[PDB]
RNA sequence: GGUGAAAUUCUUGGAUUUAUUGAAGACUAACUACUGCGAAAGCAUUUGCCAAGGACGUUUUC
RNA sequence: AUAGUCUCGUCAACGCUCGAGAGGCAGAGUCUCAAGGAGCCUCCGGGGGCUGUUGCCAUGAUAUAUAUGGAUGAGACAGAAGUGGCCCCGUUGACGAGACUUAGAUUAAGUAGG
């Protein structure tokens, strides 16, 4: 019975998430089509992604959708045979589908935000210790996030362990480890290998 | 993936466990391979951002279990089993806290309270 | 199958349903009905789907109901307006009944498509001045078959297939299903000898020795049906001589196969067995005629005078 | 013991110490084929095959130590897949 | 619906709006029943039609 | 009543047996078990509530 | 060699209802809609009639919304899901691919040998 109840709750949450996603998607592509009709020119995918990120950060509702339309009316967002005609219309529909795919990719980027909004809506419908992070000194260690994601976890652990990067240890040992690990020859050999 | 790092920092500000944060990131990004993003990579990214956990995750989970069985003992004092295993897990978390104090990840000034 | 289509689905969906029920290898139809329109539908099964292309362009007869927006002052003038719109597209029409209190008129018409019936209703409402729109539409004749020529429903097809699957009775399937030759009644018939049937099924042009009977009234380049003595249809063909030319000459080609309906080896292969055929074969083997069969230098002049190639 | 079992029948009547079953499966069992329960435990042997083509029934002769009144409606009876025959085999040849 | 019919003396349909004709015959509905391919009721229809000899070809 | 045979006790005021009512404490007959669970102690009536586990797989800021 | 027949995939032209969707059909789950209510009168607590060409639900479809329909149904979830459940115009000509023949239609009592 508990497994059945958990499965039903998961199905209800998935259905609510799908409904919220398709509502956000169809209102967003309607707003994009309206902006394209008003401006009269094609809109770049990067500008559409930036507008979608701004709308996701703004926590848009219908009044906030009107506010987003007003912000699109601002200059900053405004600046940003027969068979052949049927083929051109099909190509335009394919371009609109590509814009919708870009909107779906933006929503997948904000899928954590959409899940948080769905959880907030579920908590509002229900109407009902802690883990703390201490401050530490930042070290980029000469590697970007994309460079770290482009390497295996075993190689990263072998290069620098978690115990070697202990936050509550002495600063002299951390400085010595940083000086020993920041060699350009070792980094070049790791990049070439 | 600067936006991914910003989302990870925002989730870490919400007091989420690093394993839970990594699981949520893998679910959101649709990572088919778990070797691409791991808990060690999450800890490294948090250290690069400048965030380190106050207490170990295993010690936090042990403290949560101790709090749960303590609440059960407060509800039912006639039970001997939960009291015995509470004694056992306090011994275990005391040993792990001594190990953490020697490893200095947990500050030695902090002491576990029953 | 002569079928009564329901008013929810389209014609193609109904055909695809019949293909699933009867487990056909191929199913087609000639006339297409709109989803809202009900009525007569001709469904061709397997080999009968060869007749579908020949069934194109056939006459259609509809019975329609028009709803008038306002009551009429003059009744019979409506019929006059119908007589104003028939002819030069609706060919013939007839007002079956009209009720002015209900503002509804049912009428029969001869037409080509169901959309022209809607256009006719709109034009009737506009010419009257009160305004009108189509209430219901029904096709009462599609092609040769009509609604009175053993029309069955989709429930009948499903029940007949169930009866044959479970009871093993075949009479209900044989009742609902008609032979394809019902589509070939209006054609002019030519009867073929059983020796020539397989040759015609293989694409050979029918000639004088294969002919048994020919129907009166056959004209030059006319649509004909080649039939056997058992009444089954070999092919739809193009006549190459008229009736008087059929009676007169002794050698000639009488038909060319437009569409072959019969299976290829339903009859045995009996060509090459005859006096002239074996004479040509013997002279071909001996060397009087060449390998292809054309006239050669070693060929005697008597055979050249007596025999002429039709091809 | 059988390697695999298939859903043969559903309990209908316990009449005369034998189990009557609606044939859920679409193939005809062997005569005297062993009938099992889903833990692959033999309950009896097939005694009779009856009923029309659309609704096939079969009667299981219970083994010794098994009583027909012990079962209830909706129970399932299983058979090894080797003990089946196609329905078209018993149909007349074209 | 509105399209009604009665069977004529020669076996052909006669269409009318009226529910009852002049002679008093009750008219039938010209439109056939709805159909679904997932119709699981062939057995019941065949049985009831066989009780009264209404199956074609019987 | 019980014993190998006995014996101590209960009473024609009713011992003992049978039937009913009320109260108290205890236990869950067969299935049932040195192959289940638990660190041991020990553990099978129904119904809920609470907390925690065993074996397996994926692994771990290990 | 030539020619024909059958089963197919592409191009061009010509017509039509102008042809792959936020589509339709079929099917599953939930919800809503049937004058099942209320008030008047009556005839013998029950029955009949009226308010009631009313109310409830759906539809602007070449469209009278004071309208047209309502279980022999309609609408919302659903711009979803699903399609590995089905459907989405015909004619002519050319090209290409796999094939079968290249056919003059015999026999008024048989076939194979010595």
């Amino acid at each position: 019975e508990k497994r059945k109840i958990k499965e039903q709750i998961k199905a209800e949450k998935e259905t609510a998430l799908q409904k919220k996603k398709t509502k956000k998607l169809n209102k967003l592509t309607d707003i994009l089509e309206q902006l394209t009709k008003e401006y009269g020119a094609e809109i770049n995918a990067d500008m559409v992604k930036k507008i979608t990120d701004t709308l996701l950060k703004n926590d848009f509702k219908e009044e906030e959708w009107d506010n987003v339309v007003a912000e699109l009316f601002n200059e900053e967002f405004y600046q940003q045979r027969k068979k052949s005609k049927k083929e051109e219309k099909l190509q335009k529909k394919k371009e609109k589908r590509k814009v919708n795919e870009l909107v779906e990719n933006a929503l997948e980027q904000n899928k954590l935000a959409l899940i948080e909004e769905v959880e907030k809506e579920e908590e509002e419908r229900k109407s009902r210790l802690k883990f703390r992070y201490r401050e530490v000194s930042p070290e980029s260690f000469g590697l970007t996030a994309r460079e770290i994601f482009a390497a295996d976890d075993t190689d990263l652990n072998e290069f620098i362990g978690l115990k070697k990067f202990a936050p509550y240890r002495s600063k002299e040992l951390r400085a010595k480890d940083k000086r020993k690990v920041m060699k350009a020859r070792r980094l070049r050999e790791w990049r070439k290998k | 993936s600067e936006s991914v790092i910003e989302q990870i920092v925002k989730y870490a500000r919400k007091g989420l466990t690093p394993s839970q944060i990594g699981v949520l990131l893998r679910d959101a990004h649709g990572v088919t391979q778990a070797r691409v993003i791991t808990g060690n990579k999450i800890m490294r990214i948090l250290k690069s951002n400048g965030l380190a956990p106050e207490i170990p995750e295993d010690l936090y989970y042990l403290i949560k279990k101790a709090v749960s069985v303590r609440k059960h003992l407060e509800r039912n004092r006639k039970d001997k089993d939960a009291k015995f295993r509470l004694i056992l897990i306090e011994s275990r978390i005391h040993r792990l806290a001594r190990y953490y104090r020697t490893v200095a990840v947990l500050p030695p000034n902090w002491k576990y309270e029953s | 199958i002569n079928l009564d289509k329901p008013s929810n689905p389209s014609s193609h969906e109904v055909v695809a349903w019949i293909k699933r029920i009867l487990r056909c290898e191929k199913t087609g139809h000639s006339g297409t009905l709109d989803p809202k329109v009900t009525g007569c539908l001709i469904v061709c099964i397997d080999r009968a789907t060869r007749l579908v292309k020949s069934q194109q362009g056939a006459g259609k007869e509809y019975v329609c109901i028009v709803r008038l927006h306002d009551a009429l002052k003059d009744e019979k003038d409506l019929g006059r307006s119908l007589e104003n719109l028939t002819g030069a597209t609706i060919y013939e029409s007839n007002l079956i009944e009209f009720d002015n209190k209900r503002n509804l008129g049912v009428f029969w018409a001869s037409c080509e498509a169901g959309t022209y019936m809607r256009t006719l209703c709109v034009h009737l409402g506009m010419l009257l001045g009160v305004g009108g729109h189509m209430q219901e539409l029904r096709r009462v004749r599609s092609g040769a078959l009509s609604e009175n020529d053993n029309m069955v429903t989709l429930h009948d097809v499903m029940d007949a297939q169930w009866v044959y699957d479970n009871t093993r009775d075949e009479s209900y399937l044989r009742s609902i299903i008609q032979p394809l030759e019902t589509l070939l009644v209006g054609y002019k018939r030519i009867v073929v000898k059983d020796s020539a049937v397989n040759a015609v099924c293989y694409g050979a042009k029918l000639m004088i020795p294969g002919l048994l009977r020919y129907e009166e009234g056959i004209e030059l380049y006319d649509e004909i049906v080649l039939i056997t003595t058992k009444g089954e249809a070999i092919a739809v063909a193009i006549a190459q001589m008229s009736t008087v030319d059929l009676a007169s000459c002794d050698h000639g080609v009488v038909a060319s196969v437009k569409r072959c309906i019969m299976e290829r080896d339903l009859y045995p292969r009996r060509w090459g067995l005859g006096p002239v055929a074996q004479k040509k074969k013997q002279m071909k083997a001996d060397g009087k005629l060449d390998k292809y069969g054309r006239v050669n230098e070693n060929t005697p002049e008597q055979w050249k005078k007596e025999y002429v190639p039709l091809d | 013991p059988p390697d695999t079992v298939l859903e043969m029948g559903a309990f209908l009547h316990p009449c005369e110490g034998d189990i009557v079953c609606r044939s859920i499966n679409t193939k005809i069992p062997y005569f005297n084929a062993p009938i099992y329960l889903e833990n692959k435990t033999q309950v009896g042997k097939v005694d009779e095959i009856l009923g029309p083509l659309n609704e096939v029934f079969f009667t299981i002769k219970c083994g010794d130590g098994v009583q027909a009144t012990s079962f209830k409606e909706g129970d399932k009876f299983y058979i090894a897949a080797d003990k089946l025959l196609p329905i078209e085999r018993f149909l007349p040849k074209p | 619906m509105h399209l009604m019919y009665t069977l004529g003396p020669d076996g052909k349909r006669i269409y009318t709006l009226k529910k009852v004709t002049e002679s008093g015959e009750i008219t039938k509905s010209a439109h056939p029943a709805r159909f679904s391919p997932d119709d699981k009721y062939s057995r019941q229809r065949v049985t009831l039609k066989k009780r009264f000899g209404l199956v074609p070809g019987q």
